[PDB]
RNA sequence: GGUGACCACGGGUGACGGGGAAUCAGGGUUCGAUUCCGGAGAGGGAGCCUGAGAAACGGCUACCACAUCCAAGGAAGGCAGCAGGCGCGCAAAUUACCCACUCCCGACCCGGGGAGGUAGUGACGAAAAAUAACAAUACAGGACUCUUUCGAGGCCCUGUAAUUGGAAUGAGUCCACUUUAAAUCCUUCCGCGAGGAUCCAUUGGAGGGCAAGUCUGGUGCCAGCAGCCGCGGUAAUUCCAGCUCCAA
């Protein structure tokens, strides 16, 4: 907490600093599912894909801005096939890619 | 072994200088043949005039045409070959221009796959080559 | 060089003058006189740097040209006149009557003496010779030539002369047990009592001196100026009495002084 | 002017130049650097004299305002102050108005005079022809 | 000269031109170092 | 020919290996936790400490009761005590060898202004000094690297002219007040 | 006769010597044209006058090499002084103001000094040190907890914000003082001077050595990169670009 840290730094020091995990680097593709859960899990056996509503939203928002799948994919720095797979209800959703699409087309996907 | 005597300083020092002549760097720096042979004459840069634009084939296993120029220096008018580094920078250099020429990095040694080229072009007629490449300035026309 | 030099660079000046660095390229360059260049103090720096009666050289020049500055009783108007050791500077408009003697750091100290003391000075005999018609002469550590001295006076003894007559009043011999001041070298300005003089023919004689605290030191015979008969000086010693303090005890004295006044 | 104080340290009277010299401290906590005119009339009131024998110079003010340090001399009379004092300080409050020309002009005049010999009329009229 | 130097500057000419994006200026000096410290340590 | 001095020296030294992960992390911790501007200030402080340690080592190699060892050791210890990086009980050269640059960085004026409660948030303490709000005893100081002595420690205060001590509020408050009273009665 | 393997003699030096400078365990290796001291020279050699002092060059004579004026009979030269020009080159400043300072010279308190000082140009280099601070709402990210991820916030950070609310300050513009020989600069201080505070931080890099992307578009052993290992023949972590990161 900022208040307690600045309170401790104006007097006798007991603060502890430590480095973050992914600090000082750019991981271009952030992982979507926690591998601690994914290595642990043995029972549940399914992945939920994107809904058809989400693909329709992407389709209508992209088409209403004179924008193609190639241009949207280049704009958000992804391959065209992942856009065509998001629009066709085939790809497992990635929140980071979804957020890039939302800032690209100005709609809300979650 | 070596002599360790208390009065052996002359033997030690004479042996050391006689044996100092046996390494490449001391002889290169202290003989004067290398200073006379290199076209810059101990300078770090030199000015010259472009004679023609040539392309040298890269050494194997690389395969390209490295765009160079043939330059004749203004002082001591030797003829050297200088690299023209970047993707399109040869088109900036026109025939009979007056370039500045630097070393190419390894103190008179050839660098990379370019065979026998020891120099690179910096500042074709006085506008610098980096500013020309980056669009900062243009040829004084 | 095709002839004599007339300039003096600032960092080439004598160290005991305590000239700084940034205020000029040149140093005052003492004129020829009765004292050597490295062993003198020209009037300009005594009047400007030590007493601060002036701020520039022009002010020194006009207070000299008003013809009240007296060195050894004569009016000197040359602002680069070499004042030198054991010499009496009398202002006698303000009425100061200084005398030039070294302190224990080897530097010419400001030393005010009484008007009755300013009548005389001590000179060190550097030569005795017989002139034409068989009359003897002596030459002091100044350029003074005294005719008809006492026949008991020998070389490297001191004589007390009085000013404005130039006559010899009294003298003491260079003998073991007499008070001396060192006038050159590492022990410059120290005062002690002569204990030994061992001779080296051809070379220089070294004289061993013991001060009041028993710190014995040696120096060459040319850097010895006897100043008193056995233990009592014939002039007024400056503050500190020629006793050299070590840096540690001088630091302690400085700390005690700043604690008393602070 | 209500809150401006003058302090003097390292005071000394020297009869060699017939003056009293001293270092002046000026305290102006909110104002700009004080002009030398009211400094010297304050010194006139302070040492019971007139502000004609008072010369102040070299006033440098500290970082952050407040203190200013400079020097001053107080003369016994104005004839001495004209006698022994730099002429630029006599000029600063006008008692000595010099009109000298450029030193280039003096040097060229001198070399031209050097070129003509001897005769008083020619050596004086050398600066009459090339004007 | 063999005339093989005819295609100098080829790829840098073929490359489609993409304009820079307008982004807000970066902090400099102590503030940049503070921002850098705050995202690497707690 | 000229009355210049030309005497100068560098006050820092660069590290031998660039891009060492541990060193980069440590000096970034020092920068962030003490509100410094660049790595050069860290390097300047550790250069100062290294020179002190070199003097202390050379004195430690000398013999005890040597006059030079006594004189310069006492002077060095007195100096480090008067700037507050060393205690009075620890008056030996070994404790000089035990010092760290976090002791020197604490004695800066910026750190003192933040730790005296005179300004929150050490980055605010830097800009408060650099805008001439702070004075050691009566002197206005805008130098964040001023090293505060123990004696001049109780006299750190806002300056008498800033709008945190005496009056005369700044140009922003004056401008807002005058436009408010120009817009009102 | 004298000298020489304890290196004479000869040759080279991109050699003026030294105090010193860079490097930095201890040893050492390089550098010193360059403000202090000593030497030497005044285009090249030579010879002199005067004087205490010169084999003087802001003295003279002669020859050699350059070179100026001429009415063609003659005459006058010496920047390795301060500026300034040409040339040479990778490579270096104003044909500025003043004797106020520091000192020197003189018949001399008074005259003179491109010695020297002052300003100009100046990222050689060295010191200090801005480009934001504080507060609050949104949005995503991160070890969280209130039920177990779902909903939160009693929580805590950290953010990219052209979302505010109002304080603080220079950088500039500029009155005056001060500075100074006269000015300038700094310093002091009126009055204006910040919300994309557009009053805009840049050079290099992101395979390894070596901190930082297998992100996207293009090219296709080409163009190019690459100190070195190497990369590129149609899915390039290395080229050309955009975005995002790293170092100072
Ligand atoms: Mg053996
Ligand atoms: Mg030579
Ligand atoms: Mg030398
Ligand atoms: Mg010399
Ligand atoms: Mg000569
Ligand atoms: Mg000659
Ligand atoms: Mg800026
Ligand atoms: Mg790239």
């Amino acid at each position: 907490s900022k208040q307690a840290i600045l309170a401790a730094q104006r007097r006798g020091e007991d603060v502890e600093t430590s480095k973050k995990w992914a600090a000082g680097q750019n991981k271009q593709h952030s992982i979507t599912k926690n591998t601690a859960k994914l290595d642990r899990e043995t029972e549940e056996l399914h992945h939920d894909r994107v809904t058809l509503e989400v693909g329709k939203v992407i389709q209508q928002g992209r088409q209403s801005k004179g924008l193609t799948q190639k241009d949207l994919a280049t704009k958000i720095n992804e391959k065209p096939q992942v856009i065509a797979d998001y629009e066709s209800g085939r790809a497992i959703p990635n929140n980071q890619v979804l957020g890039k699409i939302e800032r690209a087309i100005g709609l809300k996907l979650r | 072994g070596k002599c360790r005597g208390l009065r052996t300083a002359r033997k030690l020092r004479s042996h050391r200088r006689d044996q100092k002549w046996h390494d490449k760097q001391y002889k290169k720096a202290h003989l004067g043949t290398a200073l006379k042979a290199n076209p810059f004459g101990g300078a770090s840069h030199a000015k010259g005039i472009v004679l023609e634009k040539v392309g040298v084939e890269a050494k194997q296993p690389n395969s390209a045409i490295r765009k160079c120029v043939r330059v004749q220096l203004i002082k001591n008018g030797k003829k050297i070959t200088a690299f023209v580094p970047n993707d399109g920078c040869l088109n900036f250099i026109e025939e009979n221009d007056e370039v500045l020429v630097a070393g190419f990095g390894r103190k008179g040694h050839a660098v990379g796959d370019i065979p026998g080229v020891r120099f690179k072009v910096v500042k074709v007629a006085n506008v610098s080559l980096l500013a020309l490449y980056k669009g900062k300035k243009e040829r004084p026309r | 060089a095709r002839g004599p030099k007339k300039h003096l660079k600032r960092v080439a000046a004598p160290k005991h003058w305590m000239l700084d660095k940034l205020t000029g390229v040149f140093a005052p360059r003492p004129s020829t006189g009765p004292h050597k260049l490295r062993e003198c103090l020209p009037l300009i720096i005594f009047l400007r740097n030590r007493l601060k009666y002036a701020l520039t050289g022009d002010e020194v020049k006009k207070i000299c040209m008003q013809r009240f500055i007296k060195i050894d009783g004569k009016v000197r108007t040359d602002i680069t006149y070499p004042a030198g050791f054991m010499d009496v500077i009398s202002i006698d408009k303000t009425g100061e009557n200084f005398r030039l003697i070294y302190d224990t750091k080897g530097r010419f100290a400001v030393h005010r003496i009484t008007p009755e003391e300013a009548k005389y000075k001590l000179c060190k005999v550097r030569k005795i010779f017989v002139g034409t018609k068989g009359i003897p002469h002596l030459v002091t550590h100044d350029a003074r030539t005294i005719r008809y001295p006492d026949p008991l006076i020998k070389v490297n003894d001191t004589i007390q002369i009085d000013l404005e007559t130039g006559k010899i009043t009294d003298f003491i011999k260079f003998d073991t047990g007499n008070l001396c001041m060192v006038t050159g070298g590492a022990n410059l300005g120290r005062i002690g009592v002569i204990t030994n003089r061992e001779r080296h023919p051809g070379s220089f004689d070294v004289v061993h001196v013991k001060d009041a605290n028993g710190n014995s030191f040696a120096t060459r015979l040319s850097n010895i100026f006897v100043i008193g008969k056995g233990n009592k000086p014939w002039i007024s010693l400056p503050r500190g009495k020629g006793i050299r303090l070590t840096i540690a005890e001088e630091r302690d004295k400085r700390l005690a002084a700043k604690q008393s006044s602070g | 002017n209500d809150t401006v104080t003058i302090r003097t340290r390292k005071f000394m009277t020297n009869r060699l130049l017939q003056r009293k010299q001293m270092v002046i401290d000026v305290l102006h906590p909110g104002k700009a650097t004080v002009p030398k005119t009211e400094i010297r009339e304050k010194l006139a009131k302070m040492y019971k004299t007139t502000p004609d024998v008072i010369f102040v110079f070299g006033f440098r003010t500290h970082f952050g305002g407040g203190k200013t340090t400079g020097f001053g001399m107080i003369y016994d009379s104005l004839d001495y102050a004209k006698k022994n004092e730099p002429k630029h300080r006599l000029a600063r409050h006008g008692l000595y108005e010099k009109k000298k020309t450029s030193r280039k002009q003096r040097k060229e005049r001198k070399n031209r005079m050097k070129k003509v010999r001897g005769t008083a009329k020619a050596n004086v009229g050398a600066g009459k022809k090339p004007k | 000269v063999h005339g093989s130097l005819a295609r100098a500057g080829k790829v840098r000419g073929q490359t489609p031109k993409v304009a820079k994006q307008e982004k807000k200026k970066k902090k400099t000096g102590r503030a940049k170092r503070r921002m850098q410290y705050n995202r690497r340590f707690v | 020919p000229v009355a210049r001095s030309w005497v100068c020296r560098k006050t820092y030294v660069t590290p031998r290996r660039p891009f060492e992960k541990s060193r980069l992390d440590q000096e970034l911790k020092l920068i962030g936790e003490y509100g410094l501007r660049n790595k050069r200030e860290v390097w300047r402080v550790k250069f100062t400490l290294a020179k002190i340690r070199k003097a202390a080592r050379e004195l430690l190699t000398l013999d005890e009761k040597d006059p030079r060892r006594l004189f310069e050791g006492n002077a060095l210890l007195r100096r480090l005590v008067r700037i507050g990086v060393l205690d009075e009980g620890k008056m030996k050269l070994d404790y000089i060898l035990g010092l760290k640059i976090e002791d020197f960085l604490e004695r800066r004026l910026q750190t003192q202004v933040f730790k005296l409660g005179l300004a929150k948030s050490i980055h605010h303490a830097r800009v408060l000094i650099r805008q001439r709000h702070i004075r050691v005893r009566k002197q206005v100081v805008n130098i964040p690297s001023f090293i505060v002595r123990l004696d001049s420690q109780k006299h750190i205060d806002f300056s008498l002219r800033s709008p945190y001590g005496g009056g005369r509020p700044g140009r922003v408050k004056r401008k807002n007040a005058k436009k408010g009273q120009g817009g009102a009665g």
